């Protein structure tokens, strides 16, 4: 009473479990016991493991195979062979009338002449598709009569959304299968997982693994990788480190630096950001800021103090890290401070989720923010801000021109400031926990000694919008008077950037501070913001490159100095 | 009366949550009365009070923590010794 | 036997066979063989032009010539479109004239949703088939069912099931298991409890 | 709010004792009163006392259902309309966990 | 190996076999013959392919190579299973 | 060439803005398509001499964001249409 075909096309977990070739199974005791409890029934023994990819469903199947041989089952499963199978391997051919149904009939005929096979199907949400879609002899329409009478015994393994989508075929498929929810393990659970089988990858790679190594593996896989679960991520980082260390040994100990190195190579943040700033990024974040940001030093030290206060603090993790509103004119540095801190908080930022609330002018415009109802226009994706954060829920949100919101949105804002994690989507609850909500404010420029401006702007907020609203917001970062010498300073910074760019193109330009001063005076007016300066320096540099390359007056490789010696830009190339 | 009561309750909850970090903290009743003194029922209640306890107590402890004065296992009280928030830090 | 899923269509057909053996059936129905004609086991080995309908021709000729044979078909809605190929003479058409003339003596079991989906709108074959609907037993009929069925579950779990427990299982299943149907969901409760108790007795 | 608390407790013990009306819900309440009195904190208190995570509380914010056509977000949109398949932001939420606090 | 056609993906496998002949490869991957598959030269093709799988079981040092892997996995009938076993 | 860009919307506008920043658009597969030697010429009517020389920037900075203007290579404006 043996099974030729089923053994030919389905791996026998029991057989390779005899040989101790199977890796250990750690934890999951409650889940495996529940699996056995379901398998012990008489009519529908089939459990369907519902979780997320990479959580350890197949690990639970392996553990069950283990406990079978290791005399752990309650003698109703004693000597029963677990066989993993995949329908994809079964089908293998569709251009012919009945080949597939023939394979599956053979398989059923072997399950008959046996009692010890419990066929573990991975991703049985694909058990309904084969052959005709929903009106012909698919796989399910021939499994169901056997499944309902205990003829066949099974262990399915789906994903939650696949269960929800492909148990709309309820009638048979649901009642034939009992769900067993398996959830992804926590940090500590996963650390113990790893400590279970460190002596497997150690023996495979002949490399030594430390405990802080796997701690960093788990912490890193959580912080810097998403769209992948545990213990998958962890064991994968560990094994990648094992292989890479083995190679480096040729042309014997994995440590946290290697874990950082593999995570960096995966996601793209540099290694210096991951490892060394792990608890000192807040220690030098003010240095990072005052490097990237020039001016408004009082504002930047206020922000630094607030973020390190919330950072090395006991604040409720649930609600968002920082709620700051910048009062000031435009062009004073609102975005630069944001990008700088984000680059210092979430290293290598590219993360400021900017939203212009002046675009969400009116009442119904808030549906553009959250999304349309189901039976209405533009509902499928929608959710500008909601989908934006749902994508990467680890960043810094900047909301431009908070004033221009109709009062309809301030409600959503205060809900967010009420512990975040707002459910403002088509059934999606987005979480704003590690984020930082920042709001570009109104003019507020007229009020801008220190205490005077302060009381003024507080009253302007009283008159402007709710006191309760700012009672929600943490800090009021005031963007003081426009730049006077910081003008020339930011000219210098941009020109340093542009000189680097011009140098890597095999040139060298050095503009003296007199020309910098002239560009400063021209570019930005006293009333106007400091933004056109970008354009001003662009036009001057494009003119000089245009003329000098067109005229040919200059030769490549000769340093280029600009001055205002004649009252105009004079270029002395030599 | 219920307002001072809920000051007491919020302080208790706050210490409860701070026990996550193994920090030992106490609030004198004088601090509780002073904290409630800002909250008034004239307009509305228990919103300004919660924000006030959060701000004063937690931010002040964070200030005296990043200044390095206290570590875990120490005993701390925020007291009003002169009519305004101050830290006694019985340690 | 159009009805909801967990109601016992297949159970009804089996009850018919059991009545056949017990001799309770009428004389005209006495000594007939109920067969479970699966389509998966029929359309299997063809992969050619003239083999599926060949098997069905031979099956029909046997049935016509064989005196006493009833044919029970689970998931009747698979007759339509069975032998789907270039040849495209599916089982539903090979049987149609013989079904209507009355020689082939079928017993179809389907699911009401499958009935309305693609045997009601898409067939015009709900002519050769009398739709005798089957629906949930009452709260009391389910009790009688399950209590009549209690011996097998005793045997399997090797425990003893107190009848108050059966009453309670049915009454609770009625209140809040809304998605499923009786006696299926009641039996599920009894069965899982038996498994839990046996497993407790083990450890 | 001894009155509110005892009312809620009576409701939950009616439910948990074998006496509640099997037809209609465990209990229905309308919590009137000024802003900030704690009439939302009672809901969290109740879910915590009756469940664990206290996030089993299914919460709807009727400040967003003002446009009077969003009612097609509680129950799904009709058949031939967008968002018919994933319908019931409220209905499915409650279908999942039937022992919960709305 | 994912890439556009003609970018030299198979060239990478070739240079790999080269570095295999040399010592650049570490020891675990030492003694590894890289081969390919002629679907043409191999009712009976299943027999020959299963024989190939027997020889794969014989010596566990035969790193195989597959071009156009999608249209290959027919052979999947015993390759995809043999992948799972290892 | 993009004609009637004014008829666009802030989302497709941000799309073409980050394009004009690097040309790298990624649609339907994340395809990192390169804009190596392409030309980006946008066409519209905000005008509809010196007074026009001013009103053009007026309705540009007034019709959409100034950063997209600041990704200028050159702006070609012809007012007179009859001669
Ligand atoms: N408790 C555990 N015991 C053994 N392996 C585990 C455990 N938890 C996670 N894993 C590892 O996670 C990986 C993926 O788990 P698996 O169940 O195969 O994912 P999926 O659920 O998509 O099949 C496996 O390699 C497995 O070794
Ligand atoms: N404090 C500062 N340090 C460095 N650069 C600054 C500072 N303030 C403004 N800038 C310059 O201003 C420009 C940012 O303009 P932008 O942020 O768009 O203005 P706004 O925030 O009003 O929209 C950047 O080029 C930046 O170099
Ligand atoms: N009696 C109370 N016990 C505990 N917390 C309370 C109490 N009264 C008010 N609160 C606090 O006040 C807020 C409750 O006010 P809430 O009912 O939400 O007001 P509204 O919904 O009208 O804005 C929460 O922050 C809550 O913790
Ligand atoms: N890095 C390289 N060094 C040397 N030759 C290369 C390199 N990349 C590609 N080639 C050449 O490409 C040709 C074949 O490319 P091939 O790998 O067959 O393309 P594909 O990957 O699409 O099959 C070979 O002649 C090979 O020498």
């Amino acid at each position: 009473a043996n099974t030729p075909t089923l053994d030919s096309l389905a791996r026998d977990l029991t057989a390779i479990a005899k040989e101790d070739s199977l890796d250990p199974v750690i934890g999951r005791s409650k889940e495996i016991q529940r699996v056995i409890e379901v398998l012990s029934r008489r009519t529908k023994n089939n459990p369907v493991l519902i979780g997320e990819p990479g959580v350890g469903k197949t690990a639970i199947a392996e553990g069950l195979a283990q406990q079978i041989i290791n005399n752990e089952v309650p003698e109703i499963l004693r000597d029963k062979r677990v066989m993993t199978l995949d329908m994809g391997t079964v089908v293998a051919g569709t251009k012919y009338r009945g080949e597939f149904e023939d394979r599956l009939k053979k398989v059923m005929d072997e399950i008959r002449q046996a009692g010890n096979i419990i066929l573990f199907i991975d991703a049985l949400h694909t058990l309904i598709g084969a052959g005709g879609a929903e009106g012909a002899i698919d796989a399910s329409n021939i499994l169901k009569p056997s499944l309902a009478r205990g003829e066949l015994q099974c262990i399915g393994a789906t994903t939650l959304d696949e269960y929800r989508k492909y148990i709309e075929k309820d009638a048979a498929l649901e009642r034939r299968f009992q769900p067993i929810q398996v959830d992804q393990p926590s940090v500590d659970e996963s650390i113990q997982i790893l400590q279970g089988l460190r002596d497997r990858y150690e023996a495979h790679h002949r490399v030594s693994i430390t405990d802080d190594a796997i701690e960093a593996a788990v912490k890193l896989s959580d912080r810097y990788i998403s769209d992948r679960f545990l213990p998958d991520k962890a064991i994968d980082l560990i094994d990648e480190a094992g292989s890479k260390v083995r190679l480096r040994s040729f042309t014997s100990e994995v440590t946290v630096d290697d874990i950082a190195m593999v995570v960096s190579s995966w996601t793209g943040v540099p290694v210096s950001k991951i490892a060394q700033t792990e608890t000192d990024k807040l220690l030098n974040m003010e240095n990072i800021l005052h490097s990237r940001v020039i001016g408004q030093d009082e504002a930047v030290v206020a922000v630094a103090k607030a973020v390190r206060r919330a950072r090395a603090g006991l604040k409720d993790p649930k609600r968002p890290i920082g709620s700051f509103i910048f009062l000031g004119p435009t062009g004073v540095g609102k975005t630069e401070l944001a990008r700088a801190l984000a680059e210092s908080i979430f290293g290598d930022e590219e993360s400021m989720i900017r939203i212009d609330m002046s675009e969400y002018m009116e009442k119904h415009s808030t549906s553009r923010l959250v999304g349309s109802p189901p039976g209405y226009v533009g509902y499928d994706e929608g959710g500008q801000l909601t989908e934006k954060v749902r994508r990467k829920p680890y960043s810094v949100v900047l909301l431009d021109a908070i004033e221009k919101a109709h009062p309809d949105v301030f409600n959503i804002l205060l809900q967010v400031l009420e512990d975040g994690r707002l459910t403002d989507s088509k059934g999606r609850t987005v979480d704003f926990r590690n984020t930082i909500l920042i709001m570009t404010s109104n003019v507020g420029a007229s009020e801008l000694n220190h205490k005077d401006m302060k009381d003024k702007v507080m009253g302007e907020l009283k008159r402007a919008f709710r006191p309760e609203f700012i009672n929600r917001i943490d800090e009021i970062i005031v963007f003081h008077s426009l730049e006077k010498k910081h003008l020339t300073e930011i000219v210098s910074l941009m020109s340093d950037q542009l000189t680097k760019r011009l140098k890597e193109q095999d040139l060298s330009i050095e503009l003296t501070d007199a020309a910098k001063a002239k560009v400063a005076e021209e570019g930005v007016d006293l009333e106007y913001g400091a933004r056109p300066l970008r354009r001003a320096i662009q036009k001057h540099v494009e003119d000089r490159l245009s003329e000098e390359l067109l005229r040919g007056n200059i030769h490549k490789g000769q340093h280029i100095v600009l001055d205002v010696e004649d009252g105009e830009f004079v270029v002395k190339t030599t | 009366k219920h307002l001072t009561e809920i000051v007491s309750l919020m302080s208790d909850q706050l210490t409860k949550r701070l026990k996550e970090q193994d920090l030992s903290i106490e609030l004198t009743d004088a601090a509780k009365a002073k904290v409630a003194e800002e909250g008034v029922d004239l307009e509305y209640g228990a919103r300004p009070l919660r924000r006030a306890i959060q701000k004063h107590v937690e931010d002040r402890l964070s200030e005296e923590l990043l200044r390095g004065n206290i570590h875990k296992g120490q005993h701390i009280v925020l007291d009003v010794e002169d009519g305004e928030f101050v830290v006694k830090t019985t340690a």
